[PDB]
């Protein structure tokens, strides 16, 4: 059962996506995005990317905090909608879960599944590398190389973030 | 492909449909945009990490940076939409039919 | 007739006139020496 | 590239990260390094129509 | 042939366009017309006003046009060089025919009655 | 070409500016006291707040 | 019957009327973000299901 | 669409009309549904029931035009014993135009449809015979 | 450098030239209420530029050699004809009012350009902010149709929005019976035909709409007939005003730059005064328009851009 | 907007486009689009009114959606080839997603709905950038990925764009909406010939940009945004009505003007590949574009519309607008047909 850890987390990943994609009140959509960001961090971490997983979780927690503030200011109504409160929201929510549940049920039964394209259901561990014994994290070496190999990437990203500040000041100065 | 890809591709598709099927709140659609980027981050990270493409490990980080610039840009426009109409409803943005 | 407000182009802008004429002359000389250079290089490469 | 300024100026802007068999930090190889090297060297210079 | 070069070195083995090229005269004429339109939109005497400006219109057009015509000629030379070399490399795809005369070839006659 | 579905279309403003909506963003009204540490127990300060 | 009517009707007058009708169908829109993007979803779906543009 | 189109062109002209009429009806019905989907998406129906009403109205009209063209073109070929004559599609094409005119209660639409559909259908048969390419593969 | 973004980047910023004395002042009142004299004296005492009230031929005064042009080059709108026959079938009444507003809009732009580019304040006699009182008087007396009023409001709503109101609004309150006597003394035969009800309508608009509106955003001073007779007392009041309200407090170099780019571009200023709204009073047929336009270009120094007309002595055309 | 801030934002619009055109890596191509989208939005909102706000919002939602589909294609391509080089894609699903992603960025039908609305909601100077400069980056990508593009998909988009552009412009009185539908119609010609000869896509792109820049510059010179407002131009500046006439006839593709050149070279390439029906259909459908160009020439130059009395005040002031390059652009828009063989410079 533990050998299917990435699969289980990925099932919750989709459930969180169905959560905010059915579009209840953005308060609950933000909750669904936090769960997905949390388990998404768990998925990436299990492939050897501890830094990538924790970083995406950290970023999305900060982003959803702002979204929460903006929601109480600009996206609220008297009766915020939960998934059960609205017929369109419930229909999308149920449809997402049933599509998800049937993909899971059949991929587990046959150890394979055709959902448009063919996916193998042997368990995700089978593709992993078999021989590691370096004294470093390969993900950390690759990310740290941004400052030696990625000079060009550093410039365009740094410039875009500076322009981003300039732009949001322009956009919101009525 | 491996079974993890089934659910990550599914998550991207769910958010894409969520983006294309609007309701009223513009904030709800901006969330679906952020979700789409999250699935792309995870989907790209798995490929890069599993293939040991060392230098590509920075690519998902760069993806998040421009995700925030998009989210910040989206929220900026939401502020102006809200100021004009007092709601973030997308049915108010229909002046340009004529 | 005699303008109540002095026209912006009432008198020639001699700095621009000099630049404009100097640029036309410069470009013309550059074009001619290039063409002569190309003609000689062309004859050299083709054994003429 | 639509405009190959990188080649004209001999500056490397992004092609260092285009392939997984390019030079990596601390010479960490990708899992498919040999396979992609063999494919790249087979198809070098003959064009996609022939390489296909 | 050279990557992202306006005029590769090999283009110098071709003769440059003459400065009396009919195509270049037309380009110079377009510059003259541009100068006239510039006076007209700004409500200046069309023919007389700003002869320094009108001269620069003619000169800039001729300058740019000369290089465009040189690259134009170069690209057509390259096309033929490529085309003829390919024919030489593949004789069996461009075989010389046996040319029959009209006294041997049978063509059907269609009367106009 | 006039049609029934566009009978309600008006030409846009001459200078692109549509008039500002008369929508009222209501201030939040708050009972500050009487039962409040800073209200001295008997002050019902009715406050309108924007944020 | 011919020059002022039928030769006009079966060509210039019929063609120009059809174009006027099509112009109205194309341009009579609500300017609603919701409807335009809902049509993007339809375009993408028929692209894969009917025309197999993804193969 | 490629699968249904192939089926129509794989049973010879004038033979097995019922099979032909299924192919043209299948093509017509799909075209009607595509029209309904954009129409419902871009011009919202007032009620769910009406949106269904609009869908059935378009899908039936489209399918009728397909069936009548497939029926007429095959039956005319078999009767006339001229399987590979573009004229058969002209008869089928015009008949479709009449069905469209009838469904619209407009003679003028029926007249124009019988013509333009008549020519277009006859043009398709010539294209099949002579190999005219609409989306021609790049070659040179 | 001609003013533009480049000049602004290099230091041509309005905050450098503006002082406590850079003020826009408008003197308003009824007909024959002593505006001109008071406005001229305020300007001379304070060191400001005086703009005489914009008339039919104001635009002529700022272009060409500054002389009035023949009346066909203003539509033949006549103030005298308005007084004689305020219900003329040819729409002279509204055509005049539309022309006068545009002249005032241009004068306001010129005034703002002077204030921003030199820092010297100006004094105006009436303005685009107060021109509507004459339109209300015309409509209440039946001299113009309601359609003309609707047109006037359309033009105003897309033009007045672009400018800042005057710092100080001086108003001379002369009651109508005294005004009628003043007109009778002035001696213009056409002006004697003004009805008192029309004059009362001018006063009702001024007191009813103009001053209540200006109070919210400008310093307003109201002087009776006699108080106005000493401009020195008026100047004393202006010199001690607080200047604590209105939009001028909110301006900065970034906004005054954008404002200056507009007012210096006169065609941009006048853009919406000719909106394609076809009122009979202001619509001109193509044949009439073409003929008059051709005659206009045959005037001395009017065929070409200023400085390119050799018929009036411009030189170095071939180098300009 | 501070003048320095305006220049920095404009140079960032260009930098993002340049990055796309010089990048050999799909990630940097995506970054270029994102940087370009970030910078252009403040240009749309420059005047701050509800229509500018609506326009920018609709633009942001469309471009942001396209970028996600663009990045999806890149990642799918990475799974199935393990590289990032900008070239043909190695998965048909990736090719479709990228092709649709670029179609939405260009505003091709049936992803076209935003183009008329966004163009109408922003000033003329911003509209000029949107309908000209913003086409460069997506086209430069199509120019490199076309060997793997699905022919039926790309020709379907081209056909629909020409039809919808032609029909859409018939019902418009607003100049910005007329230019928008014209742009959609012209986009179809560029992509229709892309599978056969990418060099002809560049030619059409360049000539379309010159003609479109000329028209927008002339509309800006007179501050005209509607058909009736433009009909007063004969009374202000007669010369500008003749330039509009010549330019509009050129955009209609009439010989011997320059705008005929791209339609002519595209028909040649298509016929060389035994494509006869499609170019014929395209040329006839382009007559719809000529129709609503001809209406503008009628109301602008070939007749004299009623004027207003206040128009006389404008006679006394000169044109102050910069009108940068308009004398050059109009000549290029009209008098270039004799130099058609110069298209080999683009080879
Ligand atoms: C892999 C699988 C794919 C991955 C996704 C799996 C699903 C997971 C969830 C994904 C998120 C879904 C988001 C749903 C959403 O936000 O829609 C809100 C959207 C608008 O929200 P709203 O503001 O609450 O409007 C309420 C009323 O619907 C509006 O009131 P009204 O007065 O306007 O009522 C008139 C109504 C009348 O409806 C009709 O006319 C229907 C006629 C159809 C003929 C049969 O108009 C319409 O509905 C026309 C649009 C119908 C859809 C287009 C059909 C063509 O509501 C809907 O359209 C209902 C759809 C909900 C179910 C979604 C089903 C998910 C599957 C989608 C297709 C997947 C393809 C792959
Ligand atoms: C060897 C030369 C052969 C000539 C070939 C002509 C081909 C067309 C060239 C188009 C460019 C023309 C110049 C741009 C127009 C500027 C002229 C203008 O606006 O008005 C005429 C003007 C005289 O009026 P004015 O404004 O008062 O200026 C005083 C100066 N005397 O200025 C003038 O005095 C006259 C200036 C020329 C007037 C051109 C009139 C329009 C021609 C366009 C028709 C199409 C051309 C023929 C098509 C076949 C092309 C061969
Ligand atoms: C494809 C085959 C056909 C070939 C097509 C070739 C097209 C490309 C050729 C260039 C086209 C543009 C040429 C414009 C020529 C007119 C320039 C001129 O006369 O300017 C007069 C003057 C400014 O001149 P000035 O800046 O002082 O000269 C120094 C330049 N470094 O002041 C003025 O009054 C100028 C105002 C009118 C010009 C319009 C505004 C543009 C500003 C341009 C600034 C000067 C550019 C110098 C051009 C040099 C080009 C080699
Ligand atoms: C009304 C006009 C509708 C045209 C008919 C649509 C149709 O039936 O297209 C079917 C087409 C399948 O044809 P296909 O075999 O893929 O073409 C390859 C050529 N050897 O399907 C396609 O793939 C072409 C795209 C059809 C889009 C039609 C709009
Ligand atoms: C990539 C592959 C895509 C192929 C199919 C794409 C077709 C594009 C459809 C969207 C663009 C056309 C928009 C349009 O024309 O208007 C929508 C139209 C509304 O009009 P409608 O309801 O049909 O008629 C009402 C009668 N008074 O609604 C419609 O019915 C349009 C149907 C067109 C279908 C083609
Ligand atoms: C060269 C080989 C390739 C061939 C391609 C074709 C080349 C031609 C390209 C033309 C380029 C556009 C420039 C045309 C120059 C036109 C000059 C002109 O019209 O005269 C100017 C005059 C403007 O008036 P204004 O400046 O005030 O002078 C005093 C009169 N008021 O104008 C007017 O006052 C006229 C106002 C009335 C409007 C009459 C409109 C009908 C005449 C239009 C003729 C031009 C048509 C050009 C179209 C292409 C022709 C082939
Ligand atoms: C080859 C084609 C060359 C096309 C050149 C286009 C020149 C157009 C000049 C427009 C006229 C000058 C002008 O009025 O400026 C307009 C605009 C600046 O904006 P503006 O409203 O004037 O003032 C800003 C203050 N807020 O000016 C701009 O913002 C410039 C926008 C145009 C840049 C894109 C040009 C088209 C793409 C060229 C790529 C060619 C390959
Ligand atoms: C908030 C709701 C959250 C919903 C979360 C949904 C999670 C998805 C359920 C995934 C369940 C995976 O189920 C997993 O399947 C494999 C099938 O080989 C089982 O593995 C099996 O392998 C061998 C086969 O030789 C058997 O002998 C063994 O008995 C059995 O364990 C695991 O015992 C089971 O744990
Ligand atoms: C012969 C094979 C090729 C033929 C190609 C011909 C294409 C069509 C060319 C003409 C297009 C004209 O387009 C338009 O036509 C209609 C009538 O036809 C005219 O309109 C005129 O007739 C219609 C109907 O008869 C009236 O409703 C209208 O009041 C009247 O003004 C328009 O003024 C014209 O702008
Ligand atoms: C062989 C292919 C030939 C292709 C030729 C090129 C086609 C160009 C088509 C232009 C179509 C637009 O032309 C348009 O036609 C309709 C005719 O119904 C005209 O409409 C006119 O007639 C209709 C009804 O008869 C009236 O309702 C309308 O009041 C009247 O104006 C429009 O005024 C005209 O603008
Ligand atoms: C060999 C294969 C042959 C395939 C044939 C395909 C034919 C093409 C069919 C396209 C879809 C049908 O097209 C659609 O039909 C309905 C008929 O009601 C028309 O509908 C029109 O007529 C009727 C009555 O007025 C109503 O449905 C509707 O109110 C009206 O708009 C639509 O205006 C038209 O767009
Ligand atoms: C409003 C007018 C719109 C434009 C009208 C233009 C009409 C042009 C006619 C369409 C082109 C001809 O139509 C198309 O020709 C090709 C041949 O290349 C046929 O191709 C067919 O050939 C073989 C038989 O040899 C079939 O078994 C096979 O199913 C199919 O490949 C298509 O079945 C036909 O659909
Ligand atoms: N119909 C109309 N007449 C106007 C308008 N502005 C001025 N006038 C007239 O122009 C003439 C001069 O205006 P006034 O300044 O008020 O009269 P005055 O004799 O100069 O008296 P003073 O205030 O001292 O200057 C008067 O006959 C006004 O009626 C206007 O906007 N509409
Ligand atoms: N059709 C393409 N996709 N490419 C293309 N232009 N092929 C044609 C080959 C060609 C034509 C002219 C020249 I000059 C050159 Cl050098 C080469
Ligand atoms: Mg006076």
């Amino acid at each position: 059962m533990m050998l299917y850890i990435v699969f289980i987390l990925s099932v919750i990943f989709v459930m969180g996506f169905v959560g905010f994609s059915s579009k209840p009140s953005p308060i609950y959509g933000g909750l669904g995005l936090i769960v997905s960001g949390g388990v998404g961090c768990g998925i990436v971490l299990n492939f050897g990317g501890s830094f990538l997983g924790l970083m995406v979780f950290l970023i999305y927690l900060g982003g959803m905090m702002v979204v929460f503030g903006y929601t109480t200011a600009m996206a609220t109504e008297q009766y915020p909608e939960i998934w059960l409160s609205n017929k369109a929201v419930l229909g999308a929510f149920v449809t997402g879960l049933l599509m998800e549940f049937f993909m899971v049920y059949y991929v587990l039964k046959d150890k394979e599944v055709e959902v448009v394209f063919e996916f193998n259901g042997l368990g995700d561990w089978v593709i992993y590398d078999t021989g590691d014994s370096g004294f470093f994290s390969e993900e950390a070496m690759g990310i740290a190389a941004l400052y030696s190999y990625g000079t060009w990437l550093v410039i365009v990203t740094g410039w875009s973030l500076l322009i981003g500040v300039v732009v949001i000041m322009e956009i919101t100065r009525g | 492909m491996s079974m993890v890809y089934m659910n990550i591709m599914m998550a991207f598709t769910v958010s894409l449909v969520g983006l294309l099927m609007y309701r009223s709140h513009l904030m709800s659609s901006l969330l679906c945009l952020e979700g789409m980027m999250l699935s792309l981050f995870v989907m790209a990270a798995l490929t890069i990490l599993n293939s040991h493409f060392t230098l590509a490990s920075m690519m998902p980080i760069i993806l998040l940076v421009f995700a925030a610039c998009e989210a910040a840009l989206g929220l900026s426009l939401l502020v102006m939409v809200s100021n004009t109409y007092g709601t973030d409803y997308v049915q108010n943005l229909n002046l340009l039919q004529c | 007739k005699f303008y109540i407000q002095e026209p912006p182009h009432g008198s020639p802008n001699w700095l621009k006139v000099g630049l404009t004429l100097g640029t036309s002359v410069f470009l013309w000389i550059y074009l001619i020496k290039q063409h002569n250079e190309d003609v000689l290089e062309y004859k050299r490469r083709n054994g003429l | 590239p639509f405009f190959d300024v990188q080649k004209r100026l001999g500056v490397d802007l992004d092609r260092w990260m285009t392939i997984q068999s390019a030079e990596q930090p601390h010479k960490i190889p990708s899992r498919c390094h040999a396979f992609e090297k063999e494919w790249i060297e087979c198809a070098h210079g003959i064009g996609s129509i022939r390489a296909e | 042939r050279a990557t992202f070069q306006f005029l590769p070195d090999e283009a110098r083995s071709l003769p440059p366009p003459k400065l009396t090229d009919p195509r270049l005269a037309f380009v110079g004429f377009l510059g003259y017309c541009s100068g006239l339109i510039d006076n007209a939109i700004r409500r200046r005497p069309v023919l007389l006003a700003g002869l320094h400006r009108q001269l620069l219109y003619i000169t800039s057009f001729v300058f740019v046009g000369y290089y465009l015509l040189k690259r134009q000629d170069y690209m057509y030379a390259v096309r033929d060089h490529d085309m003829f070399s390919y024919i030489k490399s593949h004789p069996e795809d461009f075989p010389e025919k046996d040319k029959k005369t009209y006294g041997e070839v049978f063509e059907e006659f269609h009367p106009v009655r | 070409y006039p049609t029934k579905e566009t009978a309600h279309w008006k030409p846009p403003p001459w200078n692109d500016v549509d008039p500002p909506k008369d929508t009222l963003v209501s201030n939040l009204t708050l009972n500050f006291g009487p039962q409040h540490p800073a209200a001295h127990g008997v002050l019902r300060l009715v406050m309108e707040l924007s944020g | 019957l011919l020059d002022l009517i039928w030769l006009e009707a079966i060509l210039p007058k019929t063609i120009s009327l059809a174009q006027m009708k099509a112009s109205t169908l194309v341009t009579n829109q609500k300017g609603l973000i919701k409807l335009y993007f809902l049509s993007f979803l339809i375009t993408i779906l028929i692209s894969m299901i009917l025309f197999n543009f993804h193969e | 669409a490629k699968t249904v189109l192939r089926q129509y062109w794989d049973i010879p002209e004038g033979t097995e009309c019922h099979r032909k009429t299924y192919a043209t009806t299948s093509i017509g019905g799909a075209a009607g549904l595509v029209v309904s989907a954009y129409s419902v998406a871009l011009k919202t129906p007032t009620s769910f029931l009406e949106g269904v009403a609009r869908t059935g109205r378009y899908t039936f009209t489209a399918a009728a035009i397909g069936a009548i063209f497939g029926l007429t073109s095959c039956i005319s070929a078999q009767v006339r014993e001229k399987p590979d004559d573009p004229l058969n599609y002209l008869i089928g094409g015009c008949a479709g135009g009449l069905i469209l005119g009838a469904r619209t209660r407009s003679y003028g639409i029926g007249a124009a449809a019988c013509a333009y559909m008549g020519l277009t259908a006859a043009l398709v048969k010539m294209g099949q015979l002579e190999g005219w390419q609409v989306f021609a593969e790049p070659k040179v | 450098l001609q003013y533009g973004p480049l000049a602004y980047i290099l230091g041509e910023k309005a905050t450098k030239k503006m002082t406590e004395k850079s003020k826009l002042i408008t003197v308003d009142g009824n007909i024959c209420s002593g505006k001109s004299k008071l406005a001229k004296e305020i300007a001379e005492k304070l060191g400001l530029k005086h703009f005489p009230e914009a008339g039919i031929h104001y635009v002529d005064s700022t272009t060409g050699d500054g002389k009035p042009l023949p009346v066909q080059f203003s539509g033949n709108c006549s103030l005298e004809k308005f007084y004689d026959d305020p219900k003329s079938n040819d729409g002279n009444s509204y055509r005049l009012q539309a022309w006068l507003y545009a002249s005032r809009l241009l004068q306001y732009a010129d005034a703002l350009e002077h204030l921003l580019s030199t820092g010297q304040g100006v004094v105006l006699e009436r303005s685009i902010y107060s021109d509507f009182v004459f339109l209300e008087a015309m409509y209440r007396q039946g001299f113009i149709r309601k359609q003309c009023v609707d047109h006037y409001n359309q033009v105003k709503k897309v033009t007045i929005c672009e400018y800042l109101p005057p710092h100080v609004v001086v108003y001379v309150d002369v009651p109508v019976p005294e005004v009628q006597s003043r007109i009778q003394k002035k001696g213009n035969p056409h002006e004697m035909k003004i009805t008192s009800a029309y004059l009362q309508d001018i006063e009702n608009a001024y007191k009813g709409t103009f001053l209540p509106e200006m109070s919210e955003k400008c310093e307003v001073l109201q002087y009776s007939a006699w108080e106005a007779q000493d401009a020195e007392k008026v100047v004393e009041d202006i010199e001690y005003l607080k200047y604590d309200k209105g939009p001028w407090l909110d301006q900065n170099d970034r906004k005054l730059h954008k404002l200056r780019m507009l007012v210096q571009d006169k065609l941009e200023v006048l853009n919406y005064t000719s909106i394609p709204v076809f009122l009979p009073e202001v619509t001109v047929g193509a044949h009439q328009s073409d003929q008059v336009f051709q005659e206009f270009t045959e005037l001395p120094g009017r065929k070409y851009r200023a400085g390119y007309n050799e018929d009036v002595g411009d030189k170095w055309i071939w180098l300009k | 907007m501070n003048p320095i801030i305006f220049i920095i934002i404009l140079l960032t619009i260009m930098l993002g486009t340049i990055i796309v055109m010089i990048s050999s890596h799909w990630l940097l191509v995506w970054i270029g689009f994102e940087m370009n989208m970030l910078a252009i939005i403040p240009i749309m909102m420059k005047n701050h009114n509800p229509r500018a706000t609506e326009a920018s919002t609709k633009y942001f939602l469309t471009q942001s959606t396209a970028s996600m589909l663009l990045m999806m294609a890149v990642i799918i391509n990475l799974m199935f080839s393990g590289q990032w080089t900008v070239m043909k894609l190695f998965n048909p699903m990736a090719s479709m997603l990228m092709t649709m992603a670029l179609a939405m960025k260009l505003g091709m039908a049936p992803f076209h709905f935003w183009v008329p609305e966004v163009t109408q909601g922003i000033p003329l100077s911003s509209g000029l950038i949107l309908l000209t400069w913003q086409k460069l980056a997506p086209m430069s990508v199509l120019y490199q990925i076309f060997p793997s593009i699905n022919l039926n998909l790309i020709l379907t988009l081209s056909v629909l764009s020409i039809l919808i552009g032609g029909w859409g412009g018939l019902n418009q009185t607003q100049l910005r909406k007329i230019m928008a539908y014209s742009s959609i119609a012209h986009m179809g010609w560029m992509t229709a010939v892309l599978p056969y000869n990418p060099t002809m896509t560049l030619l059409n792109l360049i000539i379309y940009i010159i003609m479109t820049s000329t028209m927008f510059t002339m509309f800006m010179a007179n501050s005209t945004t509607t058909t009736l407002s433009l009909s007063h131009t004969w009374n202000k500046t007669p010369i500008m009505t003749v330039l509009i006439l010549a330019t509009l006839l050129s955009m209609g593709g009439l010989p011997p003007l320059s705008g005929f050149m791209p339609k002519w070279m595209i028909i040649q390439e298509m016929t060389k590949n035994n494509s006869i029906i499609l170019p014929t259909f395209m040329a006839i459908t382009a007559l719809l574009n000529l129709y609503f160009y001809m209406r503008l020439t009628y109301s602008t130059t070939l007749t004299m519309f009623p004027s207003t009395n206040n128009m006389k005040m404008k006679w006394q002031f000169p044109l102050m607008k910069k009108m940068t390059f308009l004398p050059t652009m109009v000549v290029l828009s009209t008098m270039m047909l004799p130099l058609t063989p110069m298209l080999s410079v683009l080879e």
